[PDB]
């Protein structure tokens, strides 16, 4: 008869397979590594002979491998908005979510705002520095994960640190969209006196 | 009799159509919306003006693959919303708020399918579903705990499919193929005793279930109205309504014509027989009529697709002076009807998945 | 090449995307064994079949019509209402069981040649759910036990029984209570031997003599007495021991 | 809510993942036992004694679990299991008349929130319960049957706790010393040895206020009965040594993770090796002198992670359970070992093992002695839980 | 018993057990990976086991010299924390494609919840 | 079940005939109880056709 | 039918509405 109908009794369960297939690649029942067919994957045997008091020591040898640092002391110089009014700038800082707590609170602080002109594109004034004092700290952000600013006239973001310890930002020219409630922008440079 | 059909609907699904059901269970003022169970496809629709009617929001059962039977319009004093239960073949029962726009009450137990359907008068929260094994089982939805069940080991040898409750809800009539007539008082001292126990039931009180009572013994019985098989019969006041195949339709009361309903003993067998509302071209079951809300206007279809309707004033069947209303595009199967809470709209459902209202012509 | 069969009615063929490799899974298999074993337990909800191809390997595939396809937790969980169903917030009697599906693994290595060619459940305890035998219904492990359902007598027959007594016309009253007060003592209790006769009587004026004086029912219950003294399962003692009962 | 219609769907999902992991089941394990309980039980642990029957593949072994309720009466129940010494032995491998079955019931108070036996007397056992004293009992002076008369005779049970709590830790050296964390941020030690006919109640010896959040799990040095360490909500956990002058000043103190931590586990073998587990799917371990660098981190675990072991008579195994309802098991000998890409996407190397065959989330899971590749565990749903994992994989 | 067989021995013809699912769920599944694909395109463009991901700059970055950089962004939002990028290395990044293995972990949930759900959804209790 | 584990077996109590039923083996927790009810081949076959056994041979 | 074309039989049972893709799913109908 018409396929079409044979396919429609075949469509669910193929469709439930698909979606099987999906989260198992996500979250797996089991190890398919450990399949006896399937033994080619870890062929390597388990050498329970290796001892474990070397940790200790090479994750020192790392540490000093991977040692860090920062600038210090965040500095920023403001350039005319462009668009075809004033802007303000916020901070934020984002924490980790504890056992209780259903979603993982953030923090904003009003870092502080420019006197930007109405869309000045060129030849505006004779500039202004925005100062920012070492807020972001380590051991802070053992506790919360890294912190984000804001930018509103309207709404955009911009992150300053990773989770791998490593700062994002350096003081070169930068230019961010803006956006509302290439189009409106605002541009800047980055500082470290 | 001042009637004429001003509006027709046909669903699409060609289904054979089965019981209709106006939302009585209304406030003055509320939109005037009625429903109907198809095959598997359960529909509800408000009646307006012009002949207009507005089709509301519809639902099928793609999960069982069964013919509905029988619903019944349901109604909430907690939440204050109306509800509507349904049944089919399969012999379970589900109740759909249109509020909550689903069933979460789910009741099964019957053997092998539902055949009638309908609301105690007073409290909403009774329902008698007759069943295809002979059984008459009482459940308390409010308390989801089974009541006091009907029939057993002396009842209908045979599938009942036609009961009816009476105005104030005493007494359960019932009918079935085996063309007995029996029924039983609700007010047997024993029974409400059980329906306050069924409102009084936790089933974490204790290990123990609840004890939902047996009946065996009907306060009457007889099969001497009708040769043929009986699929209609409702309470007319203190008299008793009932049709065959065999084309006519009887009024009758228990005993001799003084006697008491409520003062008949179980070991009674005589019978009243004061009925002649007589038709023809419906020789098949599975028909049902319509009533008007205040029990004033009788409407039948037929086979055929012609119309069988007579008042319930003094016109009595001393000469049953009978309107036969007919619409020529309507032919098939006139399998069921339905009137407002009042008399001024009725709507009548062909087999062919084909509605056809009738209004008032006052 | 991937065969699906409809009785043989309507049938598509697809040609496989790279050899060794999960149509559904995505798996490079790497193994036409690993494969073949892989298609099974993975894709249960089928069933599937070695037919050889021109090249070498072809696959016919088709559902399975025993699939085994159902809730594995505790069976009383799905009958209750929506809602209710699923709870798992708090603890939850149930009844025992245990089953044992592995006592040792075969660990068989794999094998084509045998592979194709074959191609071309200690449980115990109560495992399913059980019903209430009267009405029907689901039972709970809760009231597992006491649940004998069944006695000496049922009631509906003590109903049956008083109502042929009064069919009768011969009989007055009297006495009509009489067997109505012994005999629903009887299948109450179910005696059966002579002995267990004798003994009911003292044991019925017993229970029932002051019922007798309440009746005034007496006279016609010492002749009733009398009528198993003429059946032998009565002495004389007997007689005075009702007496004595009665005043 | 769509939550509730996600939640239904994911019920047909558990049951899908079990019904699949049933069918691959037999080709990866070489034991599959099944046992569901009356009223779930919160933990499990093993008897260390063990007997095995001469001539008879399956072996005596004993377990001991609490009773959880709804509103009936809880029991402390020791359970009995025979499991098949020889495989060989193929009424699947035994006899048809069951291997499993329940001998003792003493009747307990609310539910086990945590209960062990002390070493030296496997006989003596405490157990935490909702109440604020710390119940003890020894099953050899007690009825095997329970009592119907609700009467519980916690005979030398523990007071110094203001109320319940989880957390407990027997001396592995010093005989009735035992380490007990409450919600009274506070751990308390007894001295079971020390006890006279006091009353049957014992206040507690010592108290300690390290942790400034609910304490939650505190134990001895595996080999040290000197050194101890406690483990709470602070996400700071701190070492202590005993006699050490004020309870409130750990000998050392250093945070675990970015998120509750509340598991903490010594290397029997090692001395220096101490795993710690974490809420943030985060399992770590640490060193004795290096306790401002973390050894290793494992995070395949989906979700919360509570309970933590160390694998007998194999140093290189920890595994760990918890609300992802899967259990991880972890080669130290292959942490960062050189694996092929069908084994990355896999798993890292380090990873040895995971099994998720339950529907219900595992509460416990325990191994025994005698038996190092099987693993007792409990789910929610009632369901025990033994198994044995291919020697494949371990070669 | 020794010569126990496998598991099959149980029986030729049986009524069905009846199906755990359900038609209304299925559904909703099927039109939740449909509008799934429609973003993520796992069945059209990912061939079930990948995702395609088109870049997007957000701010333009140069520097003192000529490393003038923009930060690539991508339409799902829940895509990799976003990175810096050159110009020389725009317009070929505008479509990149990441298997199911190398996603992030919290990707796990962002993607469909229904991927893994804590069923407590609450600590209703320890 | 043409191989059950209980039979039928008419016996005489004080004058009145009944059948009891009685376990054809030893019977342990949970069994599906089984008899044969002993029509002819062919009236068998037209109720009773199910027999769900596999061939061990 | 009669062209037994790939395995993207697949990809064209399933999405027979809401912008078929690949537009070459039809040959396979």
């Amino acid at each position: 008869a018409d396929h079409e109908l044979f396919l429609q009794a075949f469509e669910k369960p193929t469709q439930i397979y698909r979606f099987l297939r999906t989260r198992n690649l996500i979250a797996p029942i089991f190890l398919h590594r450990t399949l006896t067919y399937m033994s080619h994957r870890n062929s390597r045997t388990n050498i329970k002979r290796k001892t474990f008091k070397v940790d200790d020591m090479l994750s020192k040898v790392e540490k000093m491998k991977g040692e860090q640092e920062s600038h210090s002391h965040l500095q920023l110089t403001f350039t005319g908005f462009f668009h075809k009014v004033t802007l303000e700038v916020l901070l934020v800082k984002v924490c980790h979510k504890k056992r209780k707590d259903v979603s993982c609170p953030i923090r904003q602080v009003p870092t502080g705002k420019k006197q930007v002109p109405l869309n000045p594109d060129l030849n505006q004034t004779k500039p202004s520095l925005a100062v920012s004092s070492n807020e972001f700290e380590p051991s802070n952000s053992h506790m919360v994960k890294s912190y984000s600013l804001l930018f509103r006239v309207f709404v955009a973001q911009m992150t300053v640190f990773d989770k791998n310890r490593r700062l994002q930002l350096l003081d070169g020219e930068y230019e961010v969209a803006m956006q509302e409630m290439q189009g409106p922008t605002l541009q800047f440079t980055l500082r470290w006196t | 009799y001042s009637f004429k059909c001003v509006n027709s609907l046909k669903e699409d699904h060609n289904q054979p159509l089965f019981g209709v059901q106006f939302n009585w269970h209304s406030k003055e003022g509320d939109p005037l919306v009625f429903a109907t169970v198809g095959s598997n496809r359960v529909t509800l629709y408000e009646c307006h003006s012009q002949g207009e009617i507005r089709l509301l929001q519809s639902y099928v059962d793609a999960d069982a693959d069964e013919n509905f039977y029988t619903c019944a319009w349901t109604y909430d004093s907690n939440t204050s919303h109306p509800l509507l239960a349904v049944a089919g073949s399969r012999g379970i029962i589900r109740i759909i708020n249109p509020i909550t726009m689903q069933c979460i009450k789910h009741y099964v137990g019957h053997g092998n399918a539902i055949n009638e359907l309908k609301f105690h008068p007073r409290d909403p929260n009774l329902l008698l579903s007759v069943s295809k094994d002979h059984a008459l089982r009482l459940w308390n939805i409010q308390t989801d705990t089974l009541v006091a069940i009907f029939g057993g080991v002396e009842g209908h040898r045979d599938e009942v499919l036609s009961a009816d409750y009476d105005l104030l809800g005493e007494k359960i009539m019932s009918c079935g193929m085996d063309h007995s007539l029996k029924l039983w008082r609700i007010n047997s001292k024993r029974m409400m005793n059980a329906i306050k126990e069924s409102y009084d039931y936790n089933p974490n009180k204790t290990n123990r279930p609840f004890i939902s009572q047996k009946i065996h013994f009907p306060d009457f019985s007889t099969r001497d109205i009708h040769r043929n098989y009986v699929d209609c019969v409702r309470w007319l006041g203190d008299l008793i309504l009932s049709k065959s195949c065999e084309n006519a339709i009887v009024c009758w009361k228990p005993g001799k014509m003084e006697d008491d309903i409520d003062k008949i003993k179980p070991s009674e067998s005589n019978v009243t027989i004061l009925g002649r509302f007589d038709y023809s071209q419906c020789d098949i079951w599975y028909m049902r009529f319509s009533m008007d809300f205040w029990q004033k206007m009788l409407a039948l279809g037929n086979q055929v697709g012609k119309l069988y309707v007579w008042d319930l004033e003094v016109e009595d069947p001393h000469k049953a002076k009978c309107t036969t209303l007919t619409h020529h595009k309507c032919g098939a199967a006139i399998r069921q009807t339905s009137f407002s809470r009042d008399s001024s709209i009725l709507i009548a459902v062909c087999d062919d998945a084909s509605i056809w209202r009738w209004d008032r012509l006052r | 090449f991937y065969q699906f069969l409809y009785n043989n009615n309507t049938r598509q063929q697809t040609e496989a995307r790279d050899d060794l490799h999960c149509p559904w899974c995505t798996l490079n298999c790497r193994k036409l064994y690993s494969l073949l074993k892989h298609l099974k337990l993975c894709h249960s909800r089928f069933i599937f079949n070695y037919v050889y191809h021109p090249k070498g390997a072809r696959i016919d595939v088709s559902i399975n019509e025993c699939y085994d396809g159902s809730y594995a937790g505790n069976p009383q969980d799905i009958h209750r209402q929506p809602g209710f169903a699923f709870s798992r917030n708090g603890p939850v009697k149930r009844t025992p069981i245990t089953h044992i599906l592995v006592c040792r693994p075969k660990r068989t290595k794999a094998s084509m040649s045998e592979f194709l060619e074959s191609e071309d459940t200690y449980s115990s305890g109560h495992n399913r759910l059980y019903f209430h035998s009267d009405t029907c219904l689901p039972l709970r492990p809760q009231e597992m036990e006491v649940d004998s359902e069944d006695e000496k007598d049922p009631e509906w027959l003590r109903e049956k029984t008083i109502t042929q007594i009064e069919e009768f016309s011969d009989v007055n009253e009297g006495e009509k209570e009489v067997m109505k007060l012994w005999n629903l003592h009887v299948m109450k209790h179910g005696f059966i031997a002579d002995n267990q006769m004798n003994h009911a009587c003292m044991l019925f004026v017993e229970n029932y003599g002051q019922k007798i004086i309440k009746k005034n029912l007496c006279r016609n219950f010492m002749l009733h007495l009398v009528s198993m003294h003429d059946f032998n399962l009565i002495s004389i003692m007997s007689i005075d021991k009702a007496v004595t009962k009665l005043r | 809510k769509e939550a509730a219609f996600d939640d239904a769907v994911e019920e047909r999902v558990i049951n899908e993942e079990y019904k699949i992991w049933k069918k691959n089941t037999p080709f990866l394990y070489d034991l599959v036992m099944t046992h569901a309980l009356e009223w779930p039980s919160l933990t499990a642990q093993w008897l260390p004694d063990v007997t095995r029957p001469e001539g008879k593949d399956f072996s005596i072994h004993r377990l001991v679990l609490g009773t959880h309720t709804s509103d009936e009466q809880n029991h402390l129940v020791i359970a009995s299991v025979q499991l098949p010494n020889d495989d060989a032995q193929f009424g699947g491998f035994g006899s048809v008349s069951g291997k499993i079955e329940i001998e003792i019931k003493i009747n307990h108070e609310g539910e086990v929130n945590r209960a062990r036996y002390m070493p030296q007397n496997p006989c003596i056992i405490a157990t935490k319960t909702p109440s604020s004293d710390v119940l003890v009992f020894d099953y050899t002076k007690h009825p095997s049957k329970p009592d119907p008369s609700g009467e519980c005779n916690p005979d030398l049970r523990l007071r110094g706790h203001q109320k319940e709590g989880y957390g407990l830790s027997w001396n592995p050296n010093l005989s009735g010393h035992l380490l007990s964390a409450s919600d009274d941020h506070t751990i308390c030690l007894w001295d079971i040895s020390a006890v006279p006919k006091e009353g049957k109640v014992v206040d507690a010896k010592t108290i300690f206020t390290g942790h400034t959040a609910v304490v939650e799990d505190v134990s001895w040095h595996l080999l040290h009965e000197s050194l101890f360490g406690s483990v709470a909500d602070d996400q700071k956990l701190m070492i202590w040594d005993t006699r050490s002058n004020n309870t409130s000043k750990p000998s050392h103190s250093v945070d675990a993770h970015t998120a509750e931590v509340n598991c903490l586990s010594f290397n029997p073998y090692s001395e220096f090796i101490l795993a710690t587990g974490s809420a943030d799917k985060t399992v770590a371990l640490w060193d004795l002198r290096n306790l401002k660098l973390k050894l290793h981190s494992f995070e395949s675990h989906k979700d919360e992670i509570f309970q933590v072991q160390w694998s007998p008579h194999n140093e290189t195994i920890l595994a760990s359970s918890g609300t992802d309802r899967r259990l991880n098991v972890w080669d130290l000998s292959k942490i960062g070992e050189e694996q092929s890409p069908e084994d990355a996407e896999d798993g890292p190397p380090e990873l040895l093992f995971i099994h998720g065959g339950h529907t219900a989330k595992i509460s416990d899971f325990s191994w025994n002695p005698n038996e190092p590749w099987v693993i007792c565990s409990v789910s929610e749903d009632n369901i025990m839980q033994v198994w044995q994992m291919a020697e494949n994989i371990y070669n | 018993n020794k010569r126990r067989k496998l598991k099959n021995k149980r029986r030729r013809s049986l009524p069905r057990p009846h199906d755990f699912f359900d038609a209304q769920t299925l559904d909703a599944i099927r039109h939740r990976a449909i509008c799934f694909n429609l973003s993520a395109h796992i069945e059209s463009l990912g061939k079930g086991h990948s995702v395609v991901f088109h870049s997007t700059v957000i701010a333009k970055r140069k520097e003192d010299s000529g490393k003038i950089k923009l930060l690539l962004h991508w339409m799902p939002e829940d895509i990799l924390p976003d990175v810096w990028v050159n110009e020389s290395e725009r317009h070929q990044l505008k479509t990149k494609v990441v298997h199911l293995s190398k996603l992030p972990k919290d990707t796990a949930l962002l993607l469909d919840p229904n991927i893994y759900r804590t069923m407590p959804q609450k600590r209703l209790k320890r | 079940s043409v191989n059950p584990n209980c039979y039928a077996k008419v016996m005489m109590v004080n004058g009145d005939h009944r059948i009891g039923i009685f376990a054809k083996r030893a019977i342990q927790t949970g069994e599906e109880l089984f008899f044969d009810y002993r029509y002819s081949q062919a009236d068998a076959l037209k109720y009773v056709g199910i027999e769900r056994e596999m061939e061990i041979p | 039918p009669p062209p037994a074309t790939q395995i993207s039989d697949l990809s064209k049972r399933k999405p027979k509405t809401e912008d078929f893709l690949t537009f070459l799913c039809l040959r396979g109908s």
